[PDB]
Formats: C-alpha cells, sequence, structure tokens
C-alpha cells in the first residue's frame, strides 16, 4: 500500500510530454448496431471529434505552441490532425493488438473480418499501416511522445508561418528530444545514428499515409449524398483544411530528400 | 469561419 500522490515532475520535456499526453478515449460504442461501413466511418468520425478536442488541449500545454501566433496555432491544427489521429490510433493497435487489428478505443476494436468489408478494406489499410511500423521498430513511449509531438510541427503554409523563427527553434527542440529518448536506451553512438535515421524516415512515410487518408475524409465529408456524419468540432476543421489542401499550400517538413 | 477551434485555443 503507498499514499495517494500525482507522479513527479522532472526539468525535461518528455517528462511534461508524459503528463500532459490525454488519456484514451472510450467511444461509448453501441455494439448492437449492423455491421455497415457507413455506419462504422459516422462511428468513426463522432469519435474523432472528441479526440481532436481533447488534442487541442494538448497542444495548448506544449512548451512555445501558446506563443506562436494564433494563425500558425490554427493551422498547424488544421494541418496536422489527422497526423496526431492516426499516430495515436496507431500507438493503440500497436500496444494493444500488434499491429493486427485497428484499436480505436478500448469498446471499439475492429477486426479483420470487419476490417475487410467491402468499403472498410482500401481505408483500413491505410490506417493500420503506421501500427504495423511502431510493431516493427518496437517504438518505446518516450519516442512515441517526441515523435508525435514532431508531427504537431510537421506541416506548415507554403509561404511561411508568422512566428517562424519561433516555430523552428520548438521544433528543433523536439528533434532534439527525440535523440535523447533513443540515446536514454543506452545503445551505442552507431546505434543510435541508425535509429533516428530509421525514427526520422518513419516520421517523413506520415506524409503520405495521411494523403491516402485525406482523400477519404475529404470525400466523405463533401459528398453529403454518402450521409457519413462528422461533428462540428471536424466539420468546421475539415471544412477550413480543404480550401488549403487543394491549394497546394499544405508543406510537408520532410527530414529526407 | 473558425470560431469553435478559436473559442478552444482562447
Ligand atoms: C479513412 C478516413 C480516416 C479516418 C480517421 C483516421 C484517424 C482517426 C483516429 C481515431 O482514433 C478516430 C477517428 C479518426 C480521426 C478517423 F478514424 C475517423 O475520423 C474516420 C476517418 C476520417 C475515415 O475513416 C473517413 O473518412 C470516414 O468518413
Amino acid at each position: 500500500m503507498v499514499p495517494a500522490a500525482l507522479p513527479q515532475l522532472t526539468p525535461t520535456l518528455v517528462s511534461l510530454l508524459e503528463v500532459i499526453e490525454p488519456e484514451v478515449l472510450y467511444a461509448g460504442y453501441d455494439s448492437s448496431v449492423p455491421d455497415s461501413a457507413w455506419r462504422i466511418m459516422t462511428t468513426l468520425n463522432m469519435l474523432g471529434g472528441r479526440q481532436v478536442i481533447a488534442a487541442v488541449k494538448w497542444a495548448k500545454a506544449i512548451p512555445g505552441f501558446r506563443n506562436l501566433h494564433l494563425d500558425d496555432q490554427m493551422t498547424l491544427l488544421q494541418y496536422s490532425w489527422m497526423f496526431l489521429m492516426v499516430f495515436a490510433l496507431g500507438w493503440r493497435s500497436y500496444r494493444q493488438a500488434s499491429g493486427n487489428l485497428l484499436c480505436f478505443a478500448p469498446d471499439l476494436i475492429i477486426n479483420e473480418q470487419r476490417m475487410t468489408l467491402p468499403c472498410m478494406y482500401d481505408q483500413c489499410k491505410h490506417m493500420l499501416f503506421i501500427s504495423t511500423e511502431l510493431q516493427r521498430l518496437q517504438v518505446s513511449y518516450e519516442e512515441y511522445l517526441c515523435m508525435k509531438t514532431l508531427l504537431l510541427l510537421s506541416s506548415v503554409p507554403k509561404e511561411g508561418l508568422k512566428s517562424q523563427e519561433l516555430f523552428d527553434e520548438i521544433r528543433m527542440t523536439y528533434i532534439k528530444e527525440l535523440g535523447k529518448a533513443i540515446a536514454k536506451r543506452g545503445g551505442n553512438s552507431s546505434q543510435n545514428w541508425q535509429r533516428f535515421y530509421q525514427l526520422t524516415k518513419l516520421l517523413d512515410s506520415m506524409h503520405d499515409v495521411v494523403e491516402n487518408l485525406l482523400s477519404y475524409c475529404f470525400q466523405t465529408f463533401l459528398d453529403k449524398s454518402m450521409s457519413i456524419e462528422f461533428p462540428e468540432m471536424l466539420a468546421e476543421i475539415i471544412t477550413n483544411q480543404i480550401p488549403k489542401y487543394s491549394n497546394g499550400n499544405i508543406k510537408k517538413l520532410l527530414f529526407h530528400q | 469561419e473558425n470560431a469553435l477551434l478559436r473559442y478552444l485555443l482562447d
């Protein structure tokens, strides 16, 4: 038996990331519904809006984020939300299912049969991919936390942000934090170099994954005849994101050529 | 155009 206590923070970025990471949300899933791709998609979007609200609260607590121009803050969240949602879905699916099942929430796990329904097959393959890479690379929780912050900071307007210099500084702090997370494992210098290379390749690969997923998100959002619903938060973000995406304004910040 | 997200951020 031990007394109740809050965990001990330390003066490191990863320690703060651990305390501000939002708790995993339950979907409040009514599993009595029949299996259908359209119903599943709506359910996922309603969960997604709740996760995005939690992610906005998380971003506000990231050191320096709130010091960027308010427009930069909105833009970064509009450009990165899908990255944040898919990477966290990847983490849950890796930790709970070794990347074999889509773990949206503890009460919403999409199995192989459901993932292979006619109109689920393609999108689920894309959604599950990053989980298989987290599994392959055996990513640690500290590595994951640092990488997830880098994803908030991986896409910017082509013309630059209003607070560009500060943004570059913040981004470099998390690149360095990722290196520290890798190094803490106790590998030698060569292994550290190799692992940093592999994890930054993984970060870069997120852009093509997200392109695959935004194609579904935007088409199901726009074609109202499909009757796939989105909550207000998400609908607003998507409404604002599409014009930037389609005008080619979303610039990816790649580590590698 | 960004009411909800702006509200959360403030
Ligand atoms: C293939 C796309 C990509 C999907 C998103 C992938 C990321 C994600 C992780 C979650 O934990 C909850 C909801 C989201 C954020 C999501 F799963 C839903 O929003 C449904 C989504 C947009 C999609 O299934 C649709 O476009 C359905 O309309």
